[PDB]
């Protein structure tokens, strides 16, 4: 569709309400994606499978890790996607415990280095 | 009446310069196209759905500002709603963001180089804008200074 | 009541201009009392932009 | 500026202070290097 | 056609794959919030943004549950 209503879309999702119930988490939405509206970084779709290798081994859910080294392939054999960067990417974002540092671990590429 | 409001509708529209038997067609074009529509979500939200396409196309004070006024008109109804079905087809320095220099205890951090080159580009639009003007006025003259003579002035209908 | 209204017509011109309406000061008063008898707007919507095709056939 | 952090690191006896205080003439060269970088990508100036 | 079957088939098993990769990290969402999450990524969106709205809604359908 078209961006505006599908963030509305996800408004109604998480929470219970509906649209025409709240105005304000809408208003703070458009004040917190508005002009995010792409990657503010460069993409490596490597080092993101890298970091739930990194993420699921600091878990010592070791299994699960050779298990997603499957899933990439499948990604890749696939191929109905061009973002798989952003999905990957917000999949580790929102990170939740099946049931540290990452100062020092490297981040994704800024462009500070090249005027954007 | 309420088509008497219709007719003044037309009077602002069409100015004064024949002048008396077109405000009458012009009336039955209002009539005509009012009564079409009735034959065959709250309204702050769409303000805010159209403030998205304005931060997504950078200008963010703007929508901060039109933000700024629904919030404090809700702290009249009907006619927002006609202004969000006619709009986009009407007609349309600052030291405190790139300027480190004035301020008081300003923000640190380290330079920038990649907002001040898009604050050239700010007297970048203005310099091809009065560029453009003199363009238009070289041609609506070089219109007239080329031509066969007398088929842009009526005389020769004299 | 006379206060409020005055600053609320002031009000109500900034939003008609920064989101690229036809109406000027005018238009806009014109306007303000056409929906104060009870038109529906998305209806005045469309009688507006046939006068403003209409005007320019004669020119 | 890039002579006094080269030798104030070269001393341990400048300071558990002076350790403190070259930190912030370490990021005054980094953001330096960092202009330098964002000037090269617009070469391909005046 | 066919071939306007086999593409909204190919788009399925991506993303039950896809699926797959949301429940092993086991995140709170599931395949309906996906959808949009998926939609808006294709037009292109930051994933620091998107994820600090979910971050914030999924701890205010708790204050106003």
């Amino acid at each position: 569709k078209s961006p505006n209503v599908l963030l509305q879309n996800l408004c109604c999702r998480i929470l219970g309400r509906s649209e025409a119930d709240v105005a304000q988490q809408f208003q703070y939405a458009v004040r917190v994606i508005g002009s995010n509206f792409a990657p503010t970084v460069e993409r490596d779709e490597f080092l993101v499978a890298e970091k739930i290798k990194k993420e699921l081994i600091r878990q010592r859910r070791e299994a699960d890790a050779a298990l997603f080294s499957e899933l990439h392939r499948k990604l890749h054999s696939q191929g109905v996607l061009k973002n798989k960067w952003s999905i990957l990417y917000l999949l580790l974002s929102l990170s939740e415990d099946p049931r540290s540092y990452a100062t020092l671990f490297a981040q994704a590429l800024p462009r500070d280095a090249h005027s954007t | 009446s309420i088509t008497q409001l219709f007719d003044d509708l037309c009077e602002a529209l069409l100015p004064a310069a024949n002048r008396k038997r077109a405000k009458r067609s012009l009336k039955k074009v209002a009539y005509n196209a009012l009564f079409t529509n009735l034959f065959q979500l709250p309204a702050r939200n769409k303000i805010l759905m159209l403030s998205f396409d304005l931060r997504v196309g950078g200008l963010g004070p703007k929508a901060d500002r039109l933000e700024e006024l629904v919030e404090e008109l809700e702290a009249v109804g009907s006619v927002l709603d006609l202004l969000v079905q006619l709009a986009g087809s009407g007609p349309p320095r600052d030291y405190f963001l790139n300027n480190k220099h004035v301020g008081r205890n300003v923000p640190y951090s380290g330079y920038d180089c990649d907002d001040l080159s898009v604050f050239e580009m700010d007297v970048q639009s203005l310099i091809s804008r009065e560029e453009c003007l003199c363009h238009s006025m070289i041609q609506e003259t070089l219109q007239v200074m080329e031509a066969a003579p007398g088929t842009g002035l009526p005389t020769v209908g004299l | 009541n006379l206060n409020a209204v005055r600053e609320t017509m002031d009000v109500l011109l900034e939003i008609s201009r920064i989101l690229n309406t036809g109406l000027d000061m005018e238009t806009l008063s014109i306007c303000v009392r056409l929906c104060e008898q009870g038109i529906n707007p998305e209806a005045l919507s469309s009688v507006i932009k046939e006068l403003r095709k209409a005007t320019e056939a004669l020119k | 500026i890039r002579r006094y952090t080269d030798q104030r690191s070269l001393d341990r006896s400048f300071g558990l202070v002076g350790q403190s205080f070259c930190a912030a003439l370490h990021q005054e060269l980094r953001e330096y290097y960092r202009l330098l970088s964002v000037l090269h990508s617009q070469l391909q100036l005046t």
